[PDB]
């Protein structure tokens, strides 16, 4: 139920260190799991993928080759070992778990994450809105835009929306487009047509504000969004 | 058991008899007007086009 | 008088019986002559599910008849998925002998009975995910028979005793205990509206029960052998009921009496479960000569025969909206009609 | 492929689950299951205990071979509605009182249940491994009362003997099949401890049995 | 002649029942659900040589006696020659294995089917058609190469190694006369060790000897006949000879129905396989 990513700190350019998620309360065999990192001040970034077994496992073009990834499922422990650090690859990691199946929400539970630093054909997502002034009460949407049409022939068209309070890890909102994560309140519905979405919410409260991340889950690498800051 | 299975069984036999029975001629003329009410919303029963069948493939 | 109470008891019988034949105008297939027959069936196999390795005893629908739920006679609880053929999950039973399964039909719970007098509801969406009993039911003696799901904390049950009860998931003791049968009790059906269902015990009755007050509401005599399956007519106001005669009878709620007779020389095994397909117009039954069949509701002459089977047919049952068939039989296939 | 990112990884696990499922199969079918049906309150407690609401099992394992005792009479229930369930069961382990002669006698109600539960269709070509215990109260009770009095068609002597003999005879007579299955008597007792043995023999032989029909050498 | 146009279609009658029932007995392990078994894997991989065989070898080896004299290429023959025996041992040491998986169903009842898994079976039958090709696919070449010239005519062409007493006995011994001897010691075994209902105990022993003594009926002979060849050299004429060959083929012939006519499954859904197509 709570993932706790450790191991990080100021290591030396193209070093080499694995990380650690000790996975304590829920299926983590059964649960696929990824690896989202976080620079200072920019966006999200994808890393890797284990799913269950390891039957599976992909990598985004930054670290393919140089990191690898694993899961030890007795020890409930994931591992992420890095080579060759470059000075572009300084942030603070979170451990992500996952589930497929049909009804399923991905990226429901965020790891607290720890920090990690170093010394010195993509599905496009812009968006657009950034740091949008708001009142509290008043209903507002946040954009989004994309190039690669979402809509699969299978339906359901793949795209999320990650909430992030500020110095708090993120959290699923909307597992699918127009759909609703448990424990995400009813204020908030997904709008959207083909390849331009928005992201309603009813009324604000003092709660939820900061960074509204928007990510494609139709084919990898996973790319995600610049986000939208929130404000008052 | 014949304690009370007498007295339960006529009293249950009573209020089986008491009921309100309509004639056949109308209660099964009412299920004839379902049947026929609901042709169009019957994938079964009327040959479904291939376009919108979801089981194909 | 206890001699005279059981003679007058056996007087109002008759005399009910009396009313029952005047209540009778006529015969619903003289009825619905002058209209079309319904003509050929025919219904491919569109999926197989091999994934079992032992017999097949339940099947249910969700509400949005896309997930499968298959009780086997290794406990192998298995959530299968209809357009694609995948497994969403695989729940392994406590005991077992399942003869029976439930899908919520709010997508949530799905329960299972068997052998073990004991109905065990699972939840599905869970945190932390994995399948877990979320309840015990416990109280009955016999063996279950089948479950059906009011709502996610109502589900009612008929057992092997003569008895079908109204549980409670919240506290798990029963709240109703409907009594009137004679013999145990094979298979029920809730009505649309979940406010009544019916039970077909094997001594060849079919009675009417009322959940909110608890006590019966009518009977339903007419057949020679056990009932062994039961579900309502869409409209709501009508049921069938499986048979060991080879003999489906479409009875009714407000003539009370026996409406059709679905019966031919030719068969002679039982029948083991018997759904309306949407709209009515077609009454399935698993016979256990390895063959279902496609009986037309109105007329008495059959529309189309459905088997690719091996093995004795034990479960099957429409979709929710009518646009598949999903037979499972004693075999380890699932197959999907349509 | 055009199967989209979640749709591959649902394959995968729908792949998964069907791994665990073959290997659960395999680990499980080679399992034996003994089904026990009888008389009850007459030795079924006696020869549960021997081998250390509903149905219930009991999972045993000697020699190297898990066993599953499946204790059904008290089911109270519709006997022939049920019963189907257990097909496929390698034997019947059925159990008769030598002392049940002199309480419808019970002791004609128990070979009218064994001759049912023979001729079954369901159980045409599954073994039976007939018990019999109680050894040292029938002893006594023929030593006190004689045979006739629940046998009309004996009309032998009251030697002990002779009379298991007879009973062996009678109980292994009641199938009609003799070609299909077969019928392993045992004349136990209460303190006993040689079941297990037997059981295993029978077991092993009806497996061999099993072995020979499965490979068409038969 | 008229004569020989009607003998060559009743061969032709005999290859195709022959062809027929072995692709009948090859496609239940697939097209059956209860015969996914692992114990028929063994029978699969007969069916299938028996299937190249019916396929091959009887009608090219009828091409031979079209009036006595091979008509074919020298290639052609040496491909035959590296085949044919290569496909028919690969079938006598199915039966080894079958043989060895039966002994041990009997003596181990559940140890060895508790141990034995699909990937087992797989690499042993692997390791046997290999063992097998690699003992008489390429002695034929290495000696034709050894010679350096051809001691053995194109026009009545035959196995190029047999004026060589020792290399075709040795090569016969592990061929032929090994597999006979482990195969009657094992089912002499099998039926002491299948004594557990006595009459049946007996009646099964009978089938178990009437398949030995068919093996030993079709393959025996001819394997004591072309023994003598190393010394004898003009006993009988080729063209019986050639007959005494030919009936090592009745084996691959009645295989299928010798080892589907005892079982159950074999002698029911044999027909349940046609009823539905
Ligand atoms: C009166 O006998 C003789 O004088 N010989 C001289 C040598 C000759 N030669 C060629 C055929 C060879 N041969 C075959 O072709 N087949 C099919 C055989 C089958 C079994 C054994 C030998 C076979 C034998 C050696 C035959 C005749």
């Amino acid at each position: 139920v709570q993932l706790v990513e450790s191991g990080g700190g100021l290591v030396q350019p193209g070093g080499s260190r694995k990380l650690s998620c000790s996975a304590s309360g829920f299926a983590f065999s059964s649960f696929g799991m990824h690896w989202v990192r976080q620079a200072p001040e920019k966006g999200l970034e994808w890393v890797a993928y284990i799913s269950s077994g390891s039957g599976t496992i992909y990598y985004a073009d930054t670290v393919k080759g140089r990191f690898t990834i694993s899961r030890d499922d007795p020890k409930n422990t994931l591992f992420l070992q890095m080579t060759s650090l470059r000075s572009e690859d300084t942030a603070m990691y979170y451990c992500v778990r996952s589930i497929y199946y049909y009804g399923s929400s991905p990226f429901d539970f965020w790891g607290q994450g720890t920090t990690l630093t170093v010394s010195s054909s993509d599905i496009v997502m812009t968006q657009a809105t950034s740091s949008v002034p708001v009142t509290p009460g008043e209903s507002v949407s946040i954009s989004c835009r994309s190039s690669k049409s979402l809509l699969h022939s299978n339906g359901n068209t793949y795209l999320y929306w990650f909430l992030q309070r500020p110095g708090q890890s993120p959290q699923l909102l909307i597992y699918r487009m127009s759909n609703l994560a448990s424990g995400v309140p009813d204020r908030f519905s997904g709008s959207g047509s083909g390849t331009a979405f928005t992201l309603t919410i009813s009324r604000l409260e003092a709660e939820d504000v900061g960074v509204y991340y928007c990510m494609q889950h139709l084919e990898y690498p996973l790319t995600f969004g610049a986000g939208t800051k929130l404000e008052l | 058991a014949s304690i009370a299975q007498a007295r339960k069984l006529v009293e249950q036999l009573k209020m089986e008899a008491n009921i309100d029975r309509i004639k056949v001629s109308k209660a099964a003329a009412d299920l004839m007007a379902y049947c026929e009410a609901h042709a169009k919303e019957d994938p079964l029963l009327t040959p479904v086009p291939a376009s919108e069948n979801p089981f194909r493939e | 008088e206890l001699d005279q109470l059981r003679q007058e008891a056996e007087q109002l019988k008759n005399q009910i019986r009396d009313a029952r034949k005047a209540c009778a105008d006529a015969t619903l297939s003289q009825i619905t002559n002058n209209i079309d027959p319904v003509g050929r069936i025919q219904m491919r196999t569109r999926r197989t599910l091999r994934g079992h390795l032992a017999k097949i005893y339940a099947m249910h629908w969700g509400t949005d008849s896309r997930l499968l739920v298959s009780a086997s006679q290794d406990g192998k609880l298995i959530i299968w998925d209809s357009y694609t053929t995948n497994k969403v999950h695989a729940i392994p039973l406590r005991s077992s002998w399942v003869m029976t399964c439930a899908y919520a039909p709010s997508g949530n719970y799905v329960a299972c009975g068997g052998l073990d007098n004991i109905c065990s509801i699972y939840n599905l969406k869970t945190r932390e995910g994995n399948v877990r009993v979320s309840r015990e039911l416990a109280g009955h003696t016999g063996y279950l028979s089948c479950c059906r799901f009011l709502d996610d904390n109502q589900i009612v049950t008929s057992s092997g005793d003569t008895t079908c009860a109204l549980w409670d998931i919240e506290t798990g003791q029963q709240t109703t205990t409907f009594t009137g049968h004679t013999g145990d009790v094979m298979s029920l059906s809730l009505a649309p509206d979940t406010r009544l269902f019916v039970s077909g015990a094997c001594d060849a009755s079919a009675k009417l029960w009322d959940v909110r007050e608890g006590m019966c509401r009518q009977t339903f005599t007419g057949h020679e052998s056990d009932i062994n399956a039961i579900c309502f007519f869409p409209n709501g106001n009508a049921f069938a009921t499986g048979s060991d005669d080879a003999t489906c009878r479409l009875f009714d709620l407000r003539a009370d009496q026996e409406l059709m007779t679905y019966s031919h020389d030719n068969i002679i095994c039982g029948i083991t479960s018997v759904s309306f397909s949407k709209s009515g117009r077609l009454l399935l039954a698993g016979y256990d000569d390895f063959n279902c069949n496609v009986w037309d509701a109105l007329k008495a002459d059959r529309a189309g025969v459905l088997a690719g089977h091996d093995n004795r047919v034990s479960c099957l049952g429409v979709t929710d909206d009518g646009m598949a068939v999903a037979t499972g039989s004693w075999d380890s296939f699932l197959k999907i009609w349509n | 492929c055009t199967l989209s990112a979640e749709d591959k990884a649902a394959v995968e696990r729908s792949k998964m689950i069907d791994r665990n499922l073959r290997e659960d199969g395999e680990k499980a079918a080679r399992e034996v299951k003994l089904l026990l049906l009888g008389a009850g309150e007459s030795g079924k407690s006696t020869i549960v205990k021997q081998m250390k609401t509903g149905i219930v099992e009991t999972h045993f394992t000697f020699k190297d071979l898990h066993f599953k005792m499946f204790d059904v009479g008290g089911q109270r229930s519709e006997r022939k509605k049920w019963i189907h369930c257990f097909e496929g069961v390698t034997a019947i382990i059925f159990c008769v009182a030598l002392s049940d002669y002199d309480l419808m006698n019970r002791m004609h109600e128990s070979m009218k249940l064994f001759d049912s539960i023979c001729n079954n269709k369901w159980f045409t070509d599954t073994s039976i491994i007939l018990f019999l215990n109680k050894k040292d109260l029938f002893e006594e009770k023929i030593k006190k009362s004689p045979l006739t009095i629940c046998y009309p068609e004996y009309a032998g002597s009251n030697t002990y003997e002779e009379a298991a003999a007879y009973i062996q005879c009678q109980f292994e007579d009641l199938n009609k099949r003799k070609d299909t299955k077969e019928i392993y008597t045992h004349f136990t007792c209460a303190t006993d401890t040689k079941n297990v043995q037997f059981v295993f023999d029978a077991v092993t032989d009806v497996i061999i049995k099993n072995n020979l029909k499965d490979c068409g050498l038969f | 002649t008229v004569e020989m146009v009607f003998i060559a279609t009743v061969t032709g009658s005999l290859s195709l029942v022959t062809v027929v029932g072995n692709i009948l007995v090859m496609l239940s392990i697939k097209v059956n659900r209860q015969l996914q078994t692992v114990n028929n894997y063994f029978l699969f991989s007969l069916a299938c040589a028996d299937l190249i065989i019916g396929a091959f070898s009887m009608n090219l080896y009828t091409v031979y006696i079209i009036k006595g004299y091979w008509p074919l290429g020298a290639v052609v023959c040496d491909l035959w020659l590296a085949l044919d025996y290569v496909v028919s041992n690969a079938s006598v040491m199915n039966l080894l294995i079958i043989s060895f998986d039966r002994y041990f169903c009997v003596t181990k009842p559940l140890t060895y089917p508790a141990r034995r898994t699909t990937k087992m079976a797989g690499l042993m039958i692997a390791a046997a058609w290999v063992l097998s090709f690699v003992l008489w696919a390429p002695a034929i070449l290495f000696w034709q190469f050894v010679v350096g010239k051809r001691t053995v005519p194109d026009n009545q062409c035959f196995i190029q190694f047999l004026s060589n007493p020792a290399v075709t006995f040795g090569t016969a011994i592990a061929a032929f006369y090994l597999p006979v001897v482990i195969m009657t010691v094992l089912y002499i075994h099998i039926s002491l060790a299948s004594r557990s209902m006595a009459a049946r105990e007996r009646k099964v022993t009978r089938t178990i000897f009437a398949i030995l003594l068919a093996f030993i009926l079709t393959w025996t002979p001819y394997n004591v006949m072309v023994l003598v060849n190393t010394f004898c050299q003009s006993c009988i004429p080729d063209t019986v000879w050639s007959i005494g060959y030919w009936l090592c083929y009745v084996n691959s012939t009645i295989n299928p129905a010798c080892y589907a006519l005892c079982n159950a499954t074999f002698k029911k859904t044999f027909r349940h396989l046609l009823l539905c197509q």
